């Protein structure tokens, strides 16, 4: 029993006008079916949503002005509430006006504001001003009066005034106390010059003083009539406040309103008018699995409708392709993504993600088999989901946060799996971790085997440590012994290890691929898929690959160092096997018999090619001439599929070698990033070195972020990924499906 | 989970529906003729009585 896709049925469902507000509200609430568009040559104008949208458009326009000048007030505006209400009256094509009113009066409120704003920006100039001296923002008063001495120089007197803790100045909003030098003129046409002077300089010249006492009575009335309009000031802000702080109550209900009404529209119209009937019938695809909730929803939509049309939907047998449909949760669905990042499957397809939640993780693991990486990794993914609650409420505008938050699963597992691997690969920031189980070697033995003061010519050597001395051996109880992290030709120990396990694992998930084949030919009912496809293509892959794989672990128990000279070369006999090459001498043979089943192999393997390549179109043919089919082309598609097949084979397994390139960069990376980095941190200085390691340490946190965490994880993160797309998922994972995109209340976050 | 059978019951609803909407539009115009049966009526005797009476 495997995962796939859910079954979807295509209906024809006939809801009165009336009704049909009520059900597609619910349903759409509901969010199981979807909706085709039947007349693709009808605009919106001719559904007739146009005035629906249209008035929602305005709506919008006007929620959007007031949602800014909302924003502009600080004002707290949760959007927290109404969530479950989805009203749908007609009515509130008329409220939304309303709201609309509301807003307009916002506009008038700053209009009026301003415009007080200007008359006080002037006012207070009389107050200061109670010759015509100007009130200027001194910024440029040196050049003022020398200018103005320039119009004739020395012609009137010097007017000099001042204003301390002045008022923002209405062009530049800016306090800042006057000090000015003003001319003024008696002369006509002087005056005329000076105005113009002073007028292209930036300065107020306002009043026009008076000696008479009645122009001092008239700036005490100007300055009651001051006081009365910063009263009203003081009015049009309450109310505005008071309007602001209700808008913003009411806007968050009715974003939500006005965006549902509008998808609603949205909705009707992509729908099918009919013309007998003030009805509209929509062909909807919805799952089975939800035919009964939907059944019941249709009564509930038409239930509050007084109408009580049945609202019955009309099952009907359609060829149209079905769209590919996975049911997610909170877990899988970041899996999903990954998979349909790569294309949607065919319908009834079998789903590679309930493998893949497993499968990725682990070969990203063995890419990135790092203990102390995996923590800090782990750690992350743990981050991500204790703040999970706070990540997805509120706004998360960098989309590289987001992508790794949406995989935050996938990654959790990641670093879980890695520290799995590290600890058997032993290495945390090249180091290992010794269990005091490592017998691998007993020095003390060592030096009985006839070494007898080499430490004397040590001085200049290492020396190799022999095997079956008749006193080392036995294997390390989990991992590799911690002894070669220390040794210099680990760089043959370790490497051979990981490139033959990287051949072992890549081949066995290969074939898992190829055996999910079969369940899909079962369930669509091809036997000429498997009687000529899965049949040799398993063989196929078997003889030549899966032979390998055990041949590389009968000489690990086959062999021992007893052998080591002559010792027989795995890849050798590989390479010779598939060119029937059998020298008498020069290379040893793993078993008596081998030449036999070497050539057995390779023949089988070839004869599996005629059935995989000519069997089916050739039976084919048969069948059209019995029965009574494009014979040529069909031949070409099998063709393809066996050149491909044969050949990729050959590639994809010679692929799984990224799993070894990787986990041995990764390796290289730390020892180096290590040695040349933290090692420079100690000393034997005993404070000196505390001091430094304390910022070298740092440093080297930074590298270790920075080259390994990140980017080596990114690298094996898309590698391990990539073994899925072109070496797993081609062997059973083909063809290509639409994306289930049901009615749904997705704008919940919005 | 619903029958073949309702489906068609929804059927026979809408056309219990139209047959509805078929009464009502039937009555709406037989009512109108009626009221223009009587005002083309009136008028005309009107006119003409009149027309009698002024004339003896």
């Amino acid at each position: 029993e495997l995962f796939r896709s859910e079954e979807m049925t295509l209906a024809q469902l006939f809801l009165q006008s009336e009704a049909a507000y009520c059900c597609v509200s619910e349903l759409e609430e509901l969010g199981k079916v979807q909706f085709r568009d039947l007349n693709p040559d009808v605009n919106v104008f001719q559904r007739k949503f146009v005035n629906e949208v249209r008035r929602c458009e305005e709506m919008d326009r006007k929620l959007r002005f007031v949602e800014k000048e909302i924003r502009k007030a600080n004002i707290p505006i949760m959007d927290t509430g109404e969530n479950p209400e989805v009203p749908f009256p007609r009515d509130m094509i008329d409220l939304e006006a309303n709201f609309e009113k509301i807003e307009n009066e916002l506009k008038e409120i700053n209009t009026n504001q301003e415009a007080l704003k200007r008359n006080f920006l002037e006012l207070t100039e009389l107050k200061f001003i109670l010759f015509v001296a100007g009130v200027i923002n001194r910024e440029r008063i040196p050049t003022f009066e020398r200018m103005l001495w320039r119009v004739c120089r020395g012609n009137v007197f010097l007017r000099q005034a001042e204003i301390e803790n002045p008022l923002e100045d209405p062009v530049t909003g800016d306090y800042v106390h006057k000090s000015v030098f003003i001319i003024f003129f008696q002369g006509d046409q002087l005056k005329n010059r000076v105005k113009k002077i002073c007028e292209g300089f930036r300065a107020s010249l306002y009043p026009c003083p008076e000696t008479p006492q009645e122009r001092k009575e008239m700036a005490s009335g100007v300055n009651t009539r001051i006081d009365d309009l910063q009263m009203v000031l003081n009015q049009t802000e309450d109310h505005r406040q008071r309007v602001l702080q209700a808008a913003a109550k009411n806007i968050r209900v009715w974003f939500i309103k006005v965006r549902k009404m509008k998808a609603i529209y949205h909705t009707l119209n992509l729908c099918n008018i009919d013309v007998t009937q003030k009805c509209l019938i929509a062909e909807v695809w919805c799952p089975v699995t939800d035919l009964d909730s939907i059944q019941f929803a249709l009564r509930r939509g038409t239930e509050h409708s007084g109408s009580t049309v049945p609202s019955i939907l009309n099952r009907m047998q359609t060829n149209q392709t079905p769209p590919t449909y996975n049911k997610t949760n909170k877990f899988t669905h970041g899996f999903q993504n990954i998979v349909d990042a790569y294309g949607i499957g065919t319908y009834r397809e079998i789903n590679p993600a309930p493998y893949t939640v497993i499968t990725f993780p682990f070969l990203f693991a063995v890419m990135f088999g790092d203990f102390g990486h995996g923590i800090l990794m782990t750690l992350f993914a743990v981050w991500m989901v204790l703040r999970e609650s706070r990540i997805l409420s509120q706004k998360n505008e960098n989309e590289m946060f987001s992508m790794v938050f949406s995989g935050r699963y996938i990654i959790l597992l990641m670093g879980l799996f890695s520290i799995y691997t590290g600890l058997i690969y032993n290495d945390c920031f090249s180091k290992s971790l010794n269990i005091f189980g490592s017998s691998w070697s007993v020095r003390p033995m060592f030096t009985i085997g006839n070494w007898t003061e080499e430490t004397l010519l040590g001085s200049s050597v290492l020396q190799l440590n022999p095997a079956i001395p008749g006193v080392f051996g036995g294997p390390y109880p989990f991992g590799i012994d911690p002894i070669w992290n220390i040794a210099t030709n680990k760089l043959t120990f370790l490497n051979s290890f990981k490139m033959k396990m990287s051949v072992i694992l890549g081949i066995i998930h290969m074939l898992f691929g190829v055996s999910l084949s079969l369940f899909n030919h079962i369930y669509f009912k091809k036997p000429l898929n498997i009687y000529f496809g899965f049949i040799p293509e398993i063989i196929f892959m078997s003889s030549l690959f899966g032979y390998l794989v055990i041949l590389i672990f009968y000489k690990w128990t086959a062999y021992d160092a007893h052998s080591s000279r002559n010792a027989p070369s795995l890849l050798i006999h590989f390479i010779n096997m598939f060119l029937f090459s059998y020298p008498e001498s020069g290379n040893a043979m793993l078993y008596s018999g081998q030449k036999g089943i070497q050539c057995f192999l390779i023949v089988v393997a070839m004869l599996c090619v005629p059935w995989m390549l000519l069997f089916k179109p050739l039976i084919l043919r048969h069948q059209y001439l019995r029965k009574k089919f494009d014979f040529g082309d069909t031949m070409v598609h099998q063709a393809i599929h066996t050149i491909e097949y044969c050949l990729g084979c050959i590639s994809n397994t010679a692929s799984y070698l990224r799993l070894w390139a990787l986990s041995l960069a990764h390796a290289q990376l730390s020892e180096v990033l290590w040695t040349m980095v933290i090692h420079i941190g100690l000393h034997v200085r005993s404070l000196a070195g505390g001091l430094g390691l304390f910022f070298i340490f740092a440093a080297f946190a930074t590298l270790t972020v920075a080259i390994l965490l990140i980017m080596e994880g990114l690298s094996a993160f898309l590698h391990a990924l990539r073994l899925h797309w072109v070496e797993f998922q081609n062997k059973f994972y083909t063809g290509t499906g639409f994306k289930f995109l049901p009615f749904s209340f997705e704008h919940i976050r919005e | 989970a619903l029958s073949d059978a309702d489906v068609q019951k929804q059927i026979k609803h809408m056309m219990a529906f139209i047959e509805q909407e078929a009464n009502e539009k039937a009555e709406e115009i037989d009512a109108k003729a009626e009221e223009e049966f009587n005002i083309e009526k009136g008028r005309l005797v009107q006119t003409q009585r009149l027309k009698i009476m002024e004339y003896y």
